[PDB]
């Protein structure tokens, strides 16, 4: 219900993370603060985002 | 081309997180220790990371330098105004050296 997509890479190093590339799309699944829980479309991998790093 | 990511708080677990990966990677072990490098180090952390440069502090000289923030496993050793390099050490991951050798910094 809250597909969003990135603007920019993200390289993830705290293991509770989520890496992505430019136009990667992920659903949101929490967003308690500004580092929002998200799930990917493509790898079904989850993680911790920058609420920043991705628009919609 | 990245933009500053939103700021977090530094935790044991991020700290030891952020050890192994540059473990893993590579450039840190062995290298020479400077003020121009570790700012280098902590601002990439926080611009890619959001940690604020404020747990990459080490024991005062001289001999070993040991990480104040636990879970950080890096230490400054010096090799024959001293010269330090930068040495992963895994029993930093369960023994907090600075706080064994300082109690003072952490007893209140």
């Amino acid at each position: 219900d809250i597909i969003v997509v990135a603007l920019y890479d993200y390289e993830a190093i705290h293991h509770e993370d989520l890496s992505f590339q430019k136009g990667d799309q992920m659903v949101v699944l929490e967003e308690s603060g500004e580092w929002w829980k998200a799930r990917s479309l493509a790898t079904r991998k989850e993680g911790y985002i920058p609420s920043n790093y991705v628009a919609r | 081309v990245r933009p500053q990511v939103p700021l977090r708080p530094m935790t044991y677990k991020a700290a030891l997180d952020i050890s192994h990966f540059l473990k893993e990677k590579g450039g840190l072990e062995g290298l020479i220790w400077s003020q121009r490098r570790q700012e280098i180090l902590d601002d990439w952390i926080y611009h890619t990371q959001g940690y604020f440069p404020d747990w990459q502090n080490y024991t005062p000289g001289p001999g070993i330098r040991y990480p104040l923030t636990f879970g950080w496993c890096f230490k400054l050793v010096p090799v024959e105004k001293e010269v330090l390099v930068w040495r992963f050490d895994s029993k930093l991951a369960f023994h907090h050296m600075a706080r064994e050798l300082h109690p003072e910094y952490y007893k209140d």
